[PDB]
């Protein structure tokens, strides 16, 4: 909503200046958006009259001219603007004037022919965008006088957001009423006198749909002159409210509307066959509206019609037909209230949004229609000439809304605002918003006003005693409550707590949109299908993510573009994942990944460049998994993923559960994506690592232990966590460690086969052991992978 | 339950959480440790000699009588303890208070909260493809930039060489931030190392904790759209001259152009005199508004080498 | 990432005060996200809302609501949350992306006041930007909150700038939950972690927070 | 330390209830162990305790 900061001074004209009245705008709900200035900067320009104009003797185009601005004598102008003529009031930029963009005037001939100064556009003033002439002013204009004086140059269009439960300020005198509120100070209002009807010519108007509509007014408007101009004063406040000008007769009604919040609108009265019947539209009926364009209709839209066709949708846009033209003589005004809920949706449903549609979803003072009507009369015939029939009032008093009676308790009040407000505050605040209040015994009885949309229950008589009392003046309070523990769980898992350990591990956080780009998820992810969206933002950003790795391996991309190779990164955040057996038939997992690439360290003088590797990224993971004290019960199997190198790929599985997937980038991905080098990517399941082992102590022995190594020669596809498992799990209380320290194949094994040096710690926890049972122990391990597996050596 | 205001306290973003700093060492294969505050003052005569410590009249024993001078009597007890056990490896850290005698202090004795650790034993537990080396001077340093990193200081952090008698003093350093001393590191001394019955090099390290319990909150920098450029220089020394000052010397000359200085290698041998070094130093130039030429590169990087000819007397080659 | 660091600093604030941290999915119906919260099907704050639907029910949500009114039905007061969450509009400039964070506060109590919703902001404020800073509290509008509120910061350059929104409890909102607002009263507040982010460290585009350039990373180590 | 885990724990149930948490030297004197406790110097706690005194 724009309006012109004077136009509202002259309803409320507080002692205060623009940047306040601005912000005591914004301090009422109504938060202005900009403060912009009328016209440009200039001085120098003032009101003359084109006393002499005659043909330039030596430009074709060009008139040479002598200009009255009240001084010793008149000056010569030369002008090139097509309606330049004499007896012309006009803006004079005299010698001396700075024009917008410091453009100065001074005295020069143009073509041969003196000129002292220069008559104005108003896009040279920076008033608009209008160059097609110079600026024609009233007749009466005084000679002589500053334009900015004569044009009210000194003021602002106000831009404001209005929230649509404040349906009452959208116009004027809304605005105004609630800025003299917090003011206190009355409101000036225009003396706007009935029109008393010179002729009787009237037409029948019938509502079929008085739920939708429970007033409609009718007037008709017996010859006038559609082509009469609109006086500058009306322009001007049209524009000061971001409206320009077209014709005199939508120039009117689009007046009241900024100055009432009224919307109407002018049919032609001769292209109404029979009469007006406001009435619901049946299920496919055809409008072609003002804009050219047919609408389908459907039957819970309201229409105005005539008796054989529609006419136009009710309060949202007007029909090509029957608007007006330039062969108009008569006009039928109409002014009605429609029900909110009845307009509500129906110009979103054919792409409109007009100034009406939007004042009447949300709720236009339906003791407005009267005063509206008397003031659009006088301002038609004021500028269009013709004779007034009498008003036709459709009005159905059962379907007219009722203004609601509320009770304000002080209880209420209190307990809500935490602040005590006199009783006298209280009822006059109540009353300048124009509220109806009798005072009870600790309560307030009030009556809405018929223009307040939003005054239904206590609550809204609370915000409106607190937001004129003013927010900054309750005072601040802490909350009183109850010290009550949550509950806490020592087997919980932080997720910050595995996002430390990821920085301590060298790899920085990220975090990237959601919606990917499905031509490079469908290249991570062939043949999965995902959510797509029907009205994204763009075609790249169209998928809701399957995984983390588009998301992960598009950053690396990005940064490796600015001159960065060694990328190592992790995100947390949700995947979405059809699946019909979950809620909204989407499944929304959180998870946890990451990607490495480049060296393992950057340069440094005691370490040598070396390319990161499987087991380098597998290392980070299992000091994740080690913070939930499982990691014996993990286990890493090569498994095929399309993404990933298929001999340096492996599923993660915990418990027998697939928790998340490792490995290299494959080498075809890679070129695809045009990543740099070799490049690992993980991915978890969040919520199958969230638990953690709460700690028991277990007795530990105080004898020592013993170490047997052993060599043991297997199969090369054997996995030697497998035989590291049997080692410990046919091993029986004696043995508490096994582990690897050694892989080897070459010169001494036989090709596909491996030899794998294992270290085996036994100790008891009652006594100390001796070579007899140790080595019968050890002998009992590798007898164990012999069926199982193969000898030792 | 009770019922009261609920009132939120006052925070301050650049405090440094000790809790954060034990959390890391964790992540760099730190176990806790909490030892007692009067420990064996035979043992803490030969880790601190001449220094009196505060003792207690009447103690629980001879070997708890004498208040903690710092906390590497305890750490010291604890690796020994456990290498008593079949256990080499060992990488303890504790958190605690040391008692210095001091006239100046309330009470006569001085109480403050410090970060000590101890590391011995190999790099690693036995691994298929990690190599069996034993812990050095800089495996613990680099554990110390890591905890110093926190504080988003470690650009104003210096590692002088300085005496200490319970350190090697060729591989002992004190630890300064913005010029303000902070802590010690070395590898225990070899006669020590031999008393005690150390099984072989180990490594400590001490922190006086409120000296560094503060971090840097970050002001977003512009980052330039243009691209960088590397230029590298080799900077011939004498040995005794410390790398880090070669660096940072770099880095404060070129404070609008050289947005990166890194060392990425040393060498001395055949081909620099004995007694000499040279540096490898890689300088990133970069500008947020413009990309640079090679007339306004070469000049900037000779503005970095003059300064090195000033301050170290140093060679390009 | 800074926003994490925001995010983290702000439950530790609330933390303190007893606010349970509460998450849930991004993808939600219009029920949780605009019914529930006293918005309509012909709501202007609805089809106007820059919204991203999949069809007429499901959507991405603008808001972590969601998760704030499942709570609110599974048991009675005392209610302490904060909801920290992504969510989704339709704008994309320079200070607006497609994506973003949010953390959501809510407190339902016998006698919760908005004199208790001023001095708890007026302390997160206080402590979240480290000095006795000038704030204001001005009237707006939400459907699920009256009386509704926004409290703006003095910026830097003069002007006030919008910091997040508040507001106490609509009755509707608590009655469709199964909470009497003649007996219980409750306030809210919502505000965008980029927003207070750049704020807090001078961070000037909006969109480097998701470009995750890691220069611009690891100036928030 | 297994102690360490003890009391972070109890510091976050009560950190929840508005608790901040407080430290101190752990050599005391006279008055701030004993004497603004209620326990004067003629009473058993001073023994019963059975403190580490160095003066
Ligand atoms: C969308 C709401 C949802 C909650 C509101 C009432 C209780 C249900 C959840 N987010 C919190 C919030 C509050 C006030 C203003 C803006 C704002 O974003
Ligand atoms: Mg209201």
């Amino acid at each position: 909503m724009k309006f012109s900061e004077l136009w509202l001074r002259e309803w409320v004209n507080p002692a205060i200046d623009s940047d306040a009245l601005a912000n005591q705008i914004t301090m009422a709900g109504l938060e202005v958006d900009g403060v912009e200035p009328v016209a440009g900067s200039f001085h120098g320009v003032v009101v003359g009259e084109v006393v002499e104009c005659a043909q330039h003797p030596n430009a074709d185009k060009l008139r040479v001219t002598k200009v009255n601005v009240g001084g010793d004598r008149l000056l010569d102008i030369v002008c090139g603007a097509p309606n330049c003529r004499q007896g012309l009031r006009v803006a004079v930029a005299t010698i001396g004037a700075v024009l917008p963009g410091d453009f100065k005037i001074k005295a020069a001939k143009l073509r041969g022919e003196p000129s002292e100064g220069m008559l104005c556009s108003f896009s040279e003033l920076g008033i608009s965008d209008d160059h097609s002439g110079i600026i024609e002013l009233p007749a009466d204009a005084p000679i002589g006088t500053d334009i900015r004086e004569y044009l009210k140059l000194d003021d602002n269009t106000i831009e404001i957001s209005v929230t649509p439960n404040r349906a009452d300020c959208l116009g004027i005198i809304g605005v105004a009423r609630d800025v003299a509120v917090l003011n206190q100070l009355p409101l000036v209002q225009p003396e706007i006198v009935p029109v008393g009807a010179t002729i009787d010519d009237t037409l029948p108007i019938t509502v079929e749909a008085p739920e939708a509509c429970p007033r409609y007014l009718g007037r008709v408007v017996k010859g006038i002159n559609v082509k009469a101009p609109t006086p500058l004063w009306m322009k001007e406040k049209l524009r000061r409210c971001g409206i320009r000008s077209i014709d005199a007769v939508v120039d009117v009604t689009n007046y009241v509307l900024l100055e009432l919040g009224q919307p109407m609108h002018a049919f032609d009265k001769d292209r109404i066959e029979g009469g007006i019947v406001v009435r619901m539209a049946k299920e496919g009926e055809t409008l072609v509206l003002l804009d050219g364009t047919e609408a389908k209709l459907n039957a819970d839209t309201l229409v105005i019609a005539d008796h054989n066709k529609a006419l136009a949708m009710g309060g949202i846009f007007g029909g090509e037909h029957s608007g007006v033209n330039d062969e108009t003589q008569n006009v039928l005004l109409e002014c009605a209230f429609f029900s909110p809920l009845s307009i509500t949706g129906r110009a979103r449903r054919h792409g409109l949004h007009t100034d009406a549609s939007h004042r009447y979803e949300r709720g236009v003072d339906p003791a407005l229609q009267h005063k509206a009507m008397e003031r659009a009369t006088r301002l038609l015939i004021d500028i269009c000439g013709g004779e007034a029939g009498p008003v036709i009032d459709i009005t159905n008093e059962a379907t007219l809304p009722k203004r609601a009676t509320i009770t304000l308790r002080r209880s209420k009040l209190d307990r809500l605002i935490g602040h005590h407000i006199a009783d006298e505050q209280v009822t006059d605040i109540l009353r300048r918003l124009g509220c109806e209040v009798t005072e009870g015994k600790d309560e307030w009885q009030a009556v809405a006003p018929s223009w307040r949309f939003d005054m239904e229950i206590e609550e809204d008589l609370v915000e409106e005693v607190a937001r004129v009392y003013g927010y900054n003046n309750i005072p601040d309070e802490p909350v009183q409550a109850s010290l009550i523990m949550g509950t806490h769980r020592e087997a919980d898992l932080s997720l910050k707590r595995v996002k430390t350990l990821l920085n301590d591990k060298g790899y920085q956080e990220v975090i990237t949109y959601s919606f990917v780009d499905p031509k490079v998820q469908q290249m991570i992810h062939p043949g999965v299908e995902a959510l797509l969206l029907p009205s994204p933002i763009s075609v790249e950003m169209s998928a809701m993510r399957l995984s983390l790795w588009t998301g992960l391996l598009a950053t690396v991309v990005y940064n490796q573009n600015r001159q960065q190779n060694r990328v190592r990164i992790f995100e947390s955040g949700l995947r979405f994942v059809p699946d019909t057996q979950a809620p909204l038939g989407i499944r929304q997992d959180l998870m946890l990944a990451g990607v490495i690439c480049g060296n393992r360290y950057e340069e440094h003088w005691n370490l040598a460049k070396e390319t990161v590797d499987f087991y380098d990224l597998k290392g980070d993971l299992e000091s994740v998994l080690d913070l939930t004290g499982k990691l014996n019960e993990v286990e890493f199997r090569a498994e095929a993923n399309p993404a990933l190198h298929p001999g340096q790929s492996a599923a993660i599985y915990l418990k027998g559960e697939r928790i998340g997937f490792v490995g290299v980038v494959h080498p075809e991905l890679e070129r695809k994506l045009d990543l740099n080098g070799r490049t690992l990517v993980f991915e978890l399941e969040w919520n199958k690592l969230a638990d953690r082992v709460v700690p028991q102590a277990r007795e530990i022995s105080r004898f020592p232990a013993n170490r047997r190594d052993i060599a043991v020669v297997v199969a090369e596809n054997v996995p030697a966590a497998d035989i590291l498992s049997e080692c410990k799990k046919v091993g029986v209380n004696q043995v508490v460690g096994v582990n690897l320290f050694d892989v080897y194949r070459g010169k001494g094994v036989a090709e596909g086969y491996k030899s794998l040096a294992i270290s085996l710690i036994l100790q008891d926890t009652s006594r100390t052991l001796e070579e007899e049972e140790i080595a019968a122990t050890v002998a009992k391990c590798v007898e164990a992978l012999k069926e199982r597996f193969q000898a030792s050596l | 339950p009770v019922q009261a205001s609920l009132i939120m306290g006052t925070h301050r973003e650049a405090d440094l959480s000790l809790k954060r700093v034990k959390t890391l060492l964790n992540d760099k294969g730190y176990q806790e440790v909490i030892t007692y505050s009067f420990v064996d003052p035979k043992v803490q005569q030969m880790i601190h000699p001449g220094v009196e410590a505060l003792l207690l009249p009447s103690p629980i024993s001879v070997e708890m009588s004498a208040m903690r001078l710092s906390l590497w009597t305890g750490l010291l007890a604890t690796v020994v303890y456990n290498q008593n056990r079949q256990q080499n490896r060992v990488r303890i850290f504790e958190s605690g208070l040391r008692f210095v005698p001091d006239t100046q202090a309330p009470l006569g004795i001085r109480q403050d909260l410090m970060l000590a650790g101890v590391i011995c034993g190999n790099r690693y537990e036995e691994h298929w493809n990690l190599a069996k080396e034993t812990v050095d001077f800089y495996d613990l340093k680099g554990d110390l930039e890591s905890v110093l990193d926190l504080t988003g200081k470690l650009n104003e952090v210096e590692f002088r060489a300085e005496a200490n008698p319970a350190l090697h003093p060729g591989q002992s350093a004190a630890i300064y931030l913005k010029g303000e001393r902070i802590g010690f590191v070395g590898v225990v001394h070899p006669e020590l190392e031999r008393k005690l019955d150390l099984n072989g090099r180990t490594l400590v390290f001490e922190l006086e904790w409120n000296k560094l319990a503060d971090r840097v909150v970050p002001q977003a920098r512009e980052i330039s759209r243009f691209p960088a450029n590397r230029r590298d220089i080799a900077v011939v020394v004498a040995e005794n001259v410390p790398a880090a000052d070669i660096l940072s010397e770099c880095k404060k000359v070129g404070v609008n152009q050289v947005v990166g200085v890194n060392l990425f290698d040393v060498y001395r041998g055949k081909g620099v005199a004995e007694g000499y070094k040279s540096l490898a130093i890689s300088l990133i130039l970069q500008d947020t508004s413009r990309t640079l030429e090679e007339e306004e590169i070469a000049a900037t990087v000779a503005k970095c080498v003059e300064a090195l000819k000033e301050r170290f007397q140093a060679s390009l080659r | 990432h800074p926003v994490t660091r925001t995010i983290d600093r702000i439950e530790s604030f609330f933390g303190e005060l007893g606010f349970t941290v509460a998450t849930g999915p991004e993808i939600e119906d219009d029920y949780h996200n605009f019914d529930a919260l006293n918005i309509p099907g012909h709501h202007p704050a609805r089809a106007d809302h820059d919204t991203f639907w999949f069809d007429t029910t499901r959507l991405l949500r603008t808001q972590t609501s969601g998760v704030q009114i499942r709570t609110m039905k599974a048991q009675q007061p005392p209610i302490r949350i904060i909801a920290p969450g992504r969510v989704y509009r339709n704008d994309y400039d320079q200070t607006h992306t497609p994506m973003f964070h949010q953390m959501e506060g809510l407190i339902v109590d016998t006698n919760i006041s908005f004199t208790n919703l001023k001095g708890t902001l007026h302390d997160f404020l206080r402590n979240f930007f480290e000095e006795d800073l000038q704030i204001r509290f001005r009237p707006s509008y939400f459907p699920f909150t009256e009386p509704s509120a926004e409290v703006d910061v003095m910026g830097k350059n003069g002007k006030w700038l919008e910091v997040l929104g508040c507001g106490m409890v609509h009755p509707n909102v608590l009655r469709n939950v199964g909470i009497d607002p003649e007996v219980y009263s409750g306030f809210a507040f919502g505000m965008g972690m980029e927003r207070l982010t750049m704020l807090r460290y001078g961070v000037t585009d909006l969109r480097s927070f998701f470009e995750n350039d890691l220069r611009f990373l690891k100036q928030f180590k």
